[PDB]
């Protein structure tokens, strides 16, 4: 039924290394591209 | 009390600069400030000198937004090297 074992399983581990060095990086670089929002603090002065 | 000690603290003697330019001749410009400007302060009264700090330039962005205003003024700058560089030039 699966020919495709040792194959499937190759692809399995190359996909998971992968996934595992390309995905901290573009965590870092949203975390970067809102970073420059989540420090923003506003204020309100109204003439009373 | 504050405005004493200001006058006390920074409008010392060695920090002055006393500039003429125009229809006046050096010599008696300095008989004048030997005569008036002479003893302004020369001390330092607790053996304390004042100086200068290098403050940092930080990137940041300040936004007041009103928009009852007819015009917007917007200003961008960055870091300018100093007084002492030619750069600037």
């Amino acid at each position: 039924s699966e020919p495709e074992h040792d194959h499937r399983k190759r692809m399995g581990l190359k996909m998971l290394l992968m996934m595992g060095l390309l995905l901290p990086l573009t965590y870092a670089m949203k975390r970067h591209k809102w970073s420059v929002l989540k420090s923003r603090k506003l204020a309100y002065r109204p003439p009373k | 009390t504050d405005l004493t000690d200001y006058l006390n603290r920074h409008y010392k003697a060695p920090r002055m600069v006393l500039a003429a330019a125009g229809g006046v001749e050096h010599q008696q410009l300095l008989d004048l400030a030997q005569k008036h400007l002479s003893s302004v302060s020369r001390v330092y009264e607790e053996d304390a000198v004042p100086g200068l700090t290098p403050c940092r330039f930080t990137g940041s962005e300040i936004r007041h937004r009103d928009d009852a205003l007819p015009l917007a003024h917007v200003a961008i700058a960055v870091e300018g090297p100093g007084w002492a560089n030619p750069d600037n030039v």
